[PDB]
């Protein structure tokens, strides 16, 4: 192929490489009879299976198609059937599945590139679907030609988000993409229960903390519910987050310092928390010294237990 | 997990013998009736003398392999463990059984 | 008995043995080794006779879908849709016996449709979803498996038509479960105002303002108000404003007939 591409046209380079890729009647039987055949059956018959053959065939097509193809052209109809044949042969790698969906979005075939993500995710195992769902959900919300309804974009998240956390992946971004887009198209703070689910799946502390900042902008009635639910090493970090929420909107915070120190070992960071709560006031270094006195006595009790 | 039931293990050992029979036909390729009696109800089947020898030798050879694999497993079983005190082989054999129960 | 007669290459004795053994209805291990026997012997017409009997001995989709995995392995298109036509009629013919579950019939409808999508006939892929949902309105899995077919092979207005229904059922089942989640109301109404406009569109707005006391609640009524107002309006406005208003009635009398309805709603 490579010597003929320089000497002769790419149409000559296709035609010598078209003869490689005849998918005859049945690839399932020929693939199996080749694998079970002990070196007697030639690989001339099962030559279509080879990924290397398809990728450099396609890369000639995707290079030869013009920058404006718009589906009238023969070649854009030719590279799409050659791309779809790879998916039907099922020998498509996930970087190659992105190269076809990217291929359609440059040539304004955006609404058919959502079919491209749709066909392939089923075929792949998770830990790889997470990289396709980023590129699929981002085209749905960011690309300008995609006019999808806000109940259709919400379908694409909560079909993925439910499916993808079911097999078990951290899913930090998809939660945020379903969190960020909710203001740009809908514009209400339903964001919290959409993002609470990140904190309570069945990193996670870094999803819980940024949003409990966000409802202190909107309204304190839905902050204080999170401050309760935030606390129910990692446990100690959750207690610290609760103390910060109390400072934003003090006795509940000090008692929380007790609840957190009693949550777990070391507790000096909690001392920094109560000290922060004391420092926040613009009252008497009496309750503070009493607090350090109570903490020290608790430490002495822990030493007695040990 | 679990053990394998006697229906599945009969099937799996059936498939292993078919694969082994398939490779014997493959190797034989690379290296190159029913009459019922009138007098009685007895039935007669014409057979080649080969493939009866080949079945009998295969059944003997599989018995040899399983015998020597168990015999070598006997050798490992009485050479591995020596921690607990015992009296005979049957003691260590029974106290391996108690270790299997844990 | 089999692997000895296999070893002797007596192919007519294992065939006579298997015909007897599959007559006593033993289980799926026997039949699957009997369809694997004829693949060895290349008897393609004989193994097709077995699956005719194998679906009658074990009526279940993993025996029917095994027979379509046989036919799609060989690529014979005339034989595969004949099996597909026999599989979906027998579910319809034997509906009252109740031996295939809702998740079980969804595997047959989807594997019929995704095969017809690969056979480039999208109008047969599309129409069978309608007959299956009507033929079975009970199973949600066949309705939900209808949607994923449109996502892959359908044109965009058809997906949005079907998407609007699944969102309708899922918003309906949360609000029946969860009592006062006011943020799902403000989308469920806007689900029906956007894509469902009809008698239902007015009706839910009644059914919402039924559910409407919080600060979190009452602004939903404000939405239903203008939703009514954009399109009576005074009559429902007085009924809701009755929550309590002596200053309001004195404010009402001075600027109801004098100035508008928008002035009337300003009091509320």
């Amino acid at each position: 192929a490579d010597r003929e591409l320089d000497k002769e046209g790419v149409e000559r380079a296709f035609s010598i490489l078209e003869d490689a890729l005849h998918v005859p009647t049945n690839p399932e039987i020929l693939l199996e009879k080749y694998k079970n055949g002990h070196r007697k059956i030639p690989a001339q018959t099962v030559l279509f299976n080879s990924l290397r053959i398809w990728s450099k065939y396609i890369d000639y097509l995707e290079a030869y198609c013009p920058k404006d193809a718009n589906s009238s052209d023969k070649i854009f109809n030719k590279t799409k059937m050659a791309y779809n044949t790879v998916i039907d042969l099922r020998l498509i790698t996930p970087a190659m599945a992105e190269n076809f969906a990217l291929f359609l979005q440059n040539h304004y075939e955006v609404m058919e590139s959502f079919q491209v993500y749709e066909k392939t995710i089923p075929l792949f195992p998770p830990e790889i679907q997470y990289e396709l769902w980023i590129e699929y959900l981002e085209v749905a919300t960011s690309h300008q030609l995609s006019s999808l309804s806000p109940e259709h974009i919400r379908f694409l998240f909560e079909k993925a988000l439910k499916n993808l956390c079911s097999n078990g992946i951290d899913c930090k971004t998809i939660f945020i993409a379903y969190s960020v887009f909710e203001e740009r198209i809908s514009g209400l703070i339903s964001k919290s229960i959409e993002i609470l689910r990140r904190g309570a799946v069945i990193r996670l502390q870094l999803w819980r903390m940024c949003i409990s900042k966000a409802e202190s902008t909107l309204g304190p009635s839905v902050t204080r519910e999170l401050y309760q639910e935030c606390i129910q090493k990692a446990v100690e970090f959750v207690i610290k987050f609760s103390d910060f929420e109390s400072s934003i909107g003090a006795r509940e915070i000090l008692a929380y310092g007790a609840k957190l120190l009693p949550p777990s070992n070391t507790e000096l960071w909690d001392s920094f928390e109560i000290f922060e709560l004391k420092h926040g006031d613009k009252t008497y270094k009496d309750m503070l010294k009493m607090k350090k006195v109570l903490e020290s006595n608790m430490l002495i009790d822990s030493a007695s237990v040990s | 997990r679990g053990g394998i039931s006697y229906d599945q293990l009969a099937k799996l050992s059936y498939e292993k013998t078919l694969r082994n029979l398939a490779t014997q036909t493959q190797n034989s390729s690379k290296q190159d009736k029913v009459q019922k009696d009138t007098k009685t109800g007895k039935i007669t089947i014409a057979d080649d003398d080969k493939l009866v020898n080949k079945l009998a030798v295969s059944l003997q050879s599989e018995s040899k392999k399983r015998y020597e694999a168990r015999k070598r497993q006997m050798q490992n079983a009485k050479t591995l463990y020596g921690v607990e005190s015992f009296i005979n082989d049957k003691n260590k054999q029974f106290n391996e059984k108690l270790s299997r129960e844990s | 008995y089999l692997i000895v007669e296999e070893s002797l290459n007596n192919v007519e004795i294992v065939r006579s043995l298997y015909t007897k053994w599959c007559s006593l209805e033993p289980g799926v291990n026997a039949w699957n080794s009997f369809v694997d026997f004829e693949i060895r012997q290349k008897n393609w017409n004989g193994v097709r006779e077995i699956y005719s009997k194998y679906v009658m001995a074990h009526p279940q989709m993993q025996t029917w879908l095994k027979w379509v995995r046989f036919e799609n392995r060989h690529g014979n298109t005339e034989f595969t849709r004949s099996v597909y036509s026999l599989a979906i009629d027998t579910v319809a013919n034997l509906q009252n016996l109740q031996i295939w579950s809702d998740m079980e019939v969804a595997k047959l409808v989807n594997s019929f449709a995704h095969w017809e999508a690969a056979q480039q006939e999208y109008e047969r892929s599309s129409a069978l979803y309608q007959i299956a949902i009507e033929k079975w309105p009970s199973n949600q899995l066949l309705k939900a498996g209808l949607l994923d077919f449109e996502k892959q092979f359908g044109d965009i207005n058809s997906i949005e038509e079907t998407i609007s229904y699944k969102r309708k059922m899922e918003y309906e089942t949360i609000l029946s479960n969860n009592a006062y989640d006011y943020d799902t109301w403000w989308l469920y109404l806007d689900l029906i105002s956007e894509s469902f406009p009809k008698q239902i569109m007015q009706t839910f707005e009644k059914a919402i303002v039924d559910s409407r006391k919080e600060l979190s609640k009452n602004v939903q009524w404000k939405r239903y108000i203008y939703l009514w107002m954009r399109y009576v309006e005074l009559e429902l406005e007085n009924s809701l404003l009755e929550e309590e208003f002596q200053r309001l009635i004195d404010d009402i009398i001075p600027h109801k007939h004098f100035t508008k309805i928008w002035l009337m709603y300003a009091k509320f």
